[PDB]
RNA sequence: AAACUCCAGUUGACACAAAAUAGACUACGAAAGUGGCUUUAACAUAUCUGAACACACAAUAGCUAAGACCCAAACUGGGAUUAGAUACCCCACUAUGCUUAGCCCUAAACCUCAACAGUUAAAUCAACAAAACUGCUCGCCAGAACACUACGAGCCACAGCUUAAAACUCAAA
């Protein structure tokens, strides 16, 4: 496929990558992924302020991480909202508040992950720990994947 | 001159001796510092 | 240590008959009634009282000394309370510097009243540096360990011999 | 809020001229600048761009008096011509 | 330096505002002011409705307290004007008679 | 990867930095480091 | 259209938020910056020049802990939109904008005018910008690109910031 040189650049971006955003994990979790070349605009006859890259997906035989894909997409969502913070404080709104502080040091705790890690620097073995013990969190409370910060911050 | 004018002044100062005296004089009395100017300059008192 | 309250204003110190007025006047002209700029003054001029050999001659480099000294005390005292006063900070470093500029000064023109100006004020007089470098960690760790490497040679010779 | 009320931008109508009162209520805000802050304040203004707006402005008041008294000045020597013909 | 202290007190009546004045002057002496005067500016009508001490007040007392005091007083004054509950609003400043009437030449 | 290549930069500049200061003490004749002496490590956080 | 209907109007009570008019003023500060009121401290130097690295500061953004949260708002959701819709409109709500204690050290950080002293006589002067110069000092520059790059070195930064080349190539830029 094409896409526009940012977004190919963040589909192949690797563990400590600039680009390395939700894209990068998102795609690399489930595929082997190839940005090969770029076209400059000039090339397109009506002739765009941006480049062109060129990506090439090849599905894995083994997925990185063995989870539903909403769940995954939920637990990289919310760690990448805050791409320079400290990734525990992205994991922090994956619960209501009033579990909030137990919940994530709890995560941290069964996923064995450094507090101290930034999302720009989460290989996808501590996403694929971090997806298991959230499933089975959300295993234990039917409602918990069910959350959404923002809409606990209106009330 | 300075000091002696002080020493004059000072004999009018609020006191602990003189404090009903001088609080009761003061609720018997009033003081404006209101006053109006004309085109012409010209100050205009109450 | 700071005049006391009760020490009257320069401006009003040899006024005739100063000494025969009202607790009420003196008071009133006193530095305990007055903003920290007259208590400055008359600190400048117990110290050239103390220092200069004619009190009244201001131009001189050891008055400006004795000025700056008390200007430099007062950014002490305001620092101290205002930690995060970069402007204050600015300013009582470049008056540093200034004062070692004119202490300089004296030194090369007039060694006695260098010397009075360094026991009056309690200014210990330093020499520069002669090089301006980085000290980084390298260097440093590398200082150390040759001058321990000296010692323990030291060490060794004198056990040697 | 904490104001007395009935004071501040009231006016009067006389003879039941309310037209009159609403048209000199208008002025009144609008002399007093309070229509163009309201005006002003339902986007706000970056401050670079108020800096600039205010010294266009200013700049602009100063140059269109300065032409407008040049032309006074020189439009007195408009008149019929004394030395016609020649 | 000197100061002038703008008092604006809680519509009472005469005993009570006697008893306040006094108060509030006795807190001067006692921080170490010299006091030259207390003058009555008269009971007004507020410019707006102020709310001291969970009350609402519509009118008040003006009352100008000049005074020499150190300068280290004016802001322990001011907390002790913060607790009295029959002032409305005191506020100290520089006496305006302090400041220096330079002269003008007029406009250029 | 920008991170393993310069990590390992760091550990051979330590090495260099240690190096050099094992040769200053055996030029002077130490056969150890002198008494308590340990190189600490300046590069790393 | 979604949204709200614990909604909306009058009235009363009520900020850790930012500060109409004045300001058509052109001030203070080394710069960055500084425009609600009062008070306390307070704005170096009686020659000048003098640092990428020494010593102290540096808009906005960004990062640690704690706290506050009206409004605004990167992102994130939803609503409406052609025929690949509006990225642009609407609603809700985050990081952030705020305070305390530390970092990070970059700007079209610009008057795109290096600091002090002097001159207006000359030929005024490539052009434009902003009238043309002189004396003295520090900093910097010697074709383009490679290159706000690589390596080395240093740094509370770990991709960051400072310093900063060479090979090949061209007759230009
Ligand atoms: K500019
Ligand atoms: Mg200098
Ligand atoms: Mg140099
Ligand atoms: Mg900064
Ligand atoms: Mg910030
Ligand atoms: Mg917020
Ligand atoms: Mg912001
Ligand atoms: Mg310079
Ligand atoms: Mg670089």
């Amino acid at each position: 496929l094409t896409f526009q040189k940012e977004v190919a650049e963040r589909l192949a971006a690797n563990t400590g990558s600039k680009q390395r955003s939700r894209l990068s994990v998102m795609a690399q979790y489930l595929c082997n992924v190839r940005h090969i070349f770029t076209i400059p605009g000039q090339a397109f006859v009506p002739k765009p302020e941006v480049d062109v890259g060129v990506v090439h997906f090849t599905p894995l035989i083994q997925p990185k991480i063995e989870q539903p894909f909403k769940l995954v997409e939920k637990v990289v969502q919310n760690v990448f909202q805050f791409r320079r913070k400290y990734c525990h404080r992205g994991l922090r709104m994956l619960f209501p508040e009033a579990q909030r502080l137990e919940s994530t040091g709890r995560l941290l705790e069964l996923a064995d992950i450094d507090p101290t890690l930034r999302p720009r620097q989460l290989s996808i073995s501590h996403f694929k720990s971090l997806c298991d013990v959230y499933r089975k969190m959300c295993d234990e409370d039917p409602q918990l994947f069910a959350y959404n910060f923002r809409e606990e911050l209106k009330r | 001159r300075e000091v002696l004018q002080l020493q004059e002044e000072v004999k009018n100062f609020i006191t602990r001796e003189n404090l009903e005296a001088r609080v009761e004089a003061a609720l018997d009395s009033r003081k404006n510092y209101n006053w109006a100017i004309t085109r012409e300059g010209l100050v205009v008192r109450p | 240590d700071d005049p006391p309250p009760s020490t009257l204003l320069k401006d009003y110190q040899n006024v005739p008959g100063i000494e025969k007025v009202d607790d009420v006047v003196k008071r009133l002209l006193s530095l305990e009634m007055a903003n920290k700029k007259e208590m400055l003054k008359i600190k400048q001029e117990q110290f050239m009282k103390k220092i200069v050999a004619n009190p009244e001659d201001t131009r001189s480099l050891e008055a400006r000394i004795i000025a700056l000294s008390v200007k430099i005390r007062s950014y002490e005292e305001h620092l101290e309370k205002h930690r995060k006063d970069k402007a204050h900070k600015r300013y009582l470093l470049m008056s540093i510097d200034q004062r070692k500029k004119m202490l300089k000064n004296l030194r090369n023109t007039n060694y006695d009243v260098f010397e009075k100006i360094c026991w009056g004020l309690g200014i210990e007089y330093t020499f520069p540096p002669l090089y301006y470098r980085r000290a980084h960690r390298r260097f440093v760790t590398k200082k150390a360990l040759c001058i321990r490497v000296f010692q323990e040679t030291q060490k060794l010779k004198k056990r040697r011999r | 809020a904490k104001h007395l009320k009935f004071i501040a931008r009231t006016v009067m109508v006389q003879e039941g001229n309310v037209e009159s009162a609403y048209r000199t209520l208008n002025r009144i805000l609008t002399m007093d600048g309070l229509i163009e802050d309201i005006k002003h304040r339902r986007y706000y203004e970056k401050p670079c761009r108020r800096r600039q707006r205010e010294s266009y402005e200013r700049c602009r008041r100063i140059y269109n008096m300065e032409m407008a008294r040049k032309i006074n000045f020189l439009m007195r020597k408009n008149r019929a011509d004394p030395w016609q013909g020649c | 330096p000197r100061y002038e202290l703008a008092l604006i007190l809680k519509a009472m009546q005469r005993p009570e505002t006697a008893a306040t004045l006094k108060r509030t002057i006795e807190a001067l002496m006692d921080r170490g002011a010299i006091v030259r005067d207390l003058e009555n500016l008269g009971e007004r009508a507020l410019p707006y409705r102020i709310s001291a001490h969970s009350q609402q007040h519509n009118r008040g007392g003006y009352f100008l307290v000049d005074f020499y005091a150190p300068t280290a007083a004016v802001e322990s004054m001011v907390e002790h004007l913060s607790r009295d509950i029959d002032v409305i609003r005191g506020n100290i400043v520089k006496h305006p008679l302090t400041q220096e009437l330079k002269e003008c030449e007029g406009i250029v | 990867l920008r991170r393993k290549v310069q990590e390992g930069r760091l550990r051979r500049k330590q090495i260099k930095f240690e190096k050099d200061l094992r040769r200053i003490w055996l030029k002077a004749g130490l056969k150890e480091a002198p008494e308590g002496w340990q190189t600490p490590k300046i590069y790393l956080r």
